[PDB]
């Protein structure tokens, strides 16, 4: 069953962040109004693991966390409806009210990693397979089916919202990236499937398999 | 607006 998402950053390390579609008019409405409360309260003493807004590169507040106070002019935040990290200045910090908390909504990004694949270890091999899914979902609506947790974050197959083609076996398929092989007999089939079309890739001797293997 | 101008 697989549920409309929001992909809005994909890390170096080929994870990335999403939002549910379903949450995201619950999320527009809460940016409307905590706006209109900070245009009314102008901005608060910075603290690690503290919640607090942040005003971002589109001259907007968001919601964000502080994860390491390095000066008075370079605060590192976490935008967590979002995911993508920030380090700024004291002029755009602001207190997060009571109103505008993760009680009243949950944050609104989560991380998350592609099912049945290897992360590549070669640091090019890696730019090759985060560029691609840059180019392909960052900022776009996709479709997600929860895979499998892990020690760390939990791994997911991404569709394609038109074609609903499998964006981490299009990854396969390009030989940007090795299959991840697990042991659950109810992972077999699409295993067995990411298997195939790898070995296929190596015959085409595409981008990691380009001279043989 | 999802992606934030960005």
């Amino acid at each position: 069953s697989y549920k409309p998402v929001f992909v809005t950053e994909i890390t170096d390390d080929l994870h990335f962040y999403v939002q549910d579609v379903e949450t995201g008019t619950q999320l527009e409405k809460l940016m409307e109004n905590m706006r209109n409360d900070i245009a009314s309260h102008p901005p608060y003493a910075p603290r690690r693991g503290e919640f607090c807004i942040a005003k971002f590169v589109d001259g907007e507040w968001y919601r964000a966390r502080v994860e390491k106070v390095e000066s008075p002019a370079k605060i590192h935040v976490f935008y967590i409806d979002y995911g993508n990290r920030e380090v700024l200045p004291s002029t755009r910090l602001g207190t997060l009210s009571p109103a505008f908390s993760t009680r009243v909504l949950p944050a609104q990004a989560t991380e998350y990693a592609f099912a049945f694949i290897q992360v590549p270890q070669d640091d090019d091999a890696r730019t090759d397979a985060v560029d691609s899914v840059v180019r392909d979902i960052q900022n776009t609506q996709c479709l997600l089916n929860v895979e499998h947790l892990s020690a760390g974050c939990p791994h997911v197959t991404l569709q394609f919202a038109d074609s609903k083609g499998d964006v981490g076996l299009g990854l396969v398929k390009e030989g940007l990236v090795m299959v991840e092989v697990r042991k659950e007999k109810q992972f077999q089939k699409v295993i067995t499937e990411y298997l195939n079309a790898q070995e296929s890739a190596k015959s085409a001797r595409l981008n990691l398999w380009r001279y043989g293997d | 607006g999802r992606a934030r101008g960005q």
